[PDB]
């Protein structure tokens, strides 16, 4: 509702996260192989809907 | 309070108490009224994570005055009991961040 100077939207913080350490705890506690789906949400997020 | 949190109410709330309670400009009696009357809303509010309290560290200053006024058990078990309650707070797991 109030985006920062020459940002659209807070999606740049996204590029602060570690995902690497998400996905690791995400095999330890679900048994669940998803690093590449956590790059593939950011990019998502990032901009809806790219073309490919 | 939640607004009270994110403007740090604790990091005030420090200074309010090391004023008071470490430096001595007032008498013992009413310093310890003061202190029963600022210990009820630090009981009383929502707590959901240490990290609002690690903005602050006002369970140094905590420990302090406990220690000073020893003497005074009210307030060093009402301390005990806060310090309890905040103990048990974390939060789960949260994703680390570059730095």
């Amino acid at each position: 509702r109030s985006p920062p100077k020459d940002e659209d939207d807070l999606t740049f913080k996204l590029d602060e996260l570690i995902l690497d350490d998400y996905a690791t705890e995400l095999e330890r506690k679900h048994q669940l192989k998803k690093r590449s789906t956590l790059q593939i949400i950011k990019e998502e997020l990032q901009s809806r809907y790219r073309e490919i | 309070l939640k607004e009270i949190v994110r403007l740090r109410g604790y990091q005030c709330v420090a200074n309010i108490l090391t004023m008071i309670v470490l430096d001595q400009e007032q008498q013992q009696v009413d310093v310890e009224s003061f202190t029963l009357s600022v210990l009820d809303m630090l009981e009383s509010w929502p707590n959901s994570s240490r990290n609002r309290i690690s903005s602050s560290q006002i369970e140094s200053v905590l420990e302090s005055v406990k220690t000073k006024l020893k003497k005074i058990q009210p307030i060093g078990k009402k301390i005990n009991s806060l310090l309890n309650s905040w103990s048990k707070l974390e939060i789960s797991y949260k994703i680390p961040k570059s730095q």
